[PDB]
């Protein structure tokens, strides 16, 4: 994704320092070292598919790749652990939500398109005891999946949504997300079940809000961008570049937000583009 | 904890419903 743009916002040169804050299937973290060889690429990822990729990498770029394995909540702890002090990086890479391998694997239960258990957790098997998307409606009451529709998933109709859910897991646990996407379906007439942006495009389907919001939640994704925004900024050096890629309004707003320092003359803003997503670039002063 | 959202509450009611499923 607008991969030319970002590697031209982060401008990598011989000796510098970067961190994938994302690394997810490697692309972004390939086309700086297509760039630039002669650097070294620390690349982090909550997910375990992607982490190995990144250790996979790390065998062709010995002297370049550190991967790492944990959530952006993790990031400074692995960081000093690495030895990596504040103030080291000179570009700083977040390109948020979900990778391809999360999306594409049916058995991960990210896609209302393809059946696989309700899951949606982005890291994986790592943590048995961290609640799935089948446990969170399952689990919460209406009020709550209906704050969390509306609030992460801007979903209008959250309260009528989250009823539905109520009453069907009433009578039978929800643990698939075909499933699923057919309860949120039926709180809307037959011909409801598909929107378009206009009459040539793709049929999406009623509950793509729910399930981002429901992603939103199982993997607290936005209180995590807060805190990886932090780490992205104390770990910079003064005149690194933080790049970030936001693909929905609630992120763009954190990170538009938190450049602007008004989170309750730190950053020069050099670059908003959208490509959907939206890219935002700063140097840290 | 910080977006409107009370996920540390939330959760505590998540894992409580998942030891009863044990
Ligand atoms: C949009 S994909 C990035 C894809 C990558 N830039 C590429 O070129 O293939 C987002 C990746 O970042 C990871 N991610 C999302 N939120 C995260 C978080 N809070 N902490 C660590 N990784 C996260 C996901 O696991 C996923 O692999």
């Amino acid at each position: 994704v607008m991969v030319d743009e970002v590697v031209h916002c982060l401008s990598p040169q011989k000796g510098q320092i970067f961190l994938d804050m994302t690394f997810g299937s490697g692309g972004h973290t390939k086309a700086i070292l297509q760039k630039e060889s002669d650097i070294v690429l620390y690349a982090l990822d909550r997910d375990p598919t992607a982490y190995a990729l990144a250790e996979h990498l790390s065998e062709l770029y010995p002297k370049q790749i550190r991967a790492m394995l944990g959530q952006f909540s993790q990031a400074e702890a692995l960081l000093m652990k690495a030895g990596v002090q504040p103030g080291t990086f000179d570009g700083v890479l977040m390109d948020l939500g979900c990778s391809s391998m999360q999306l594409d694997t049916p058995e991960r239960g990210f896609s209302l398109r393809k059946d696989g258990p309700l899951d949606m957790r982005m890291d994986g098997g790592r943590y048995p005891d961290m609640p799935t998307a089948a446990d969170v409606v399952n689990a919460l009451d209406q009020q709550a999946l209906a704050s969390i529709l509306r609030t992460y998933g801007e979903e209008k109709h959250a309260k009528k949504i989250a009823s539905a859910i109520v009453q069907a897991r009433s009578i039978y646990p929800i643990t698939r997300t075909q499933q699923l996407a057919s309860i949120v379906a039926g709180a809307f007439p037959p011909s409801a079940i598909y929107t378009r942006k206009d009459l040539l495009q793709r049929s999406t389907h009623i509950a793509t809000k729910t399930f981002q919001a429901l992603r939103i939640f199982v993997n607290n994704e936005l209180n995590e961008l807060y805190t990886g925004l932090k780490t992205a900024q104390k770990f910079l050096r003064p005149g690194g570049r933080l790049v970030a890629l936001s693909f929905h309004s609630l992120e763009d707003r954190i990170v538009k937000r938190f450049l602007l320092g008004i989170s309750m003359l730190m950053w020069e803003l050099i670059h908003k583009k959208v490509l959907s997503a939206k890219l935002r670039a700063a140097i840290k002063l | 904890s910080l977006c409107g959202i009370d996920h540390e509450a939330l959760n505590k009611q998540i894992m409580e419903y998942k030891r009863r499923k044990d």
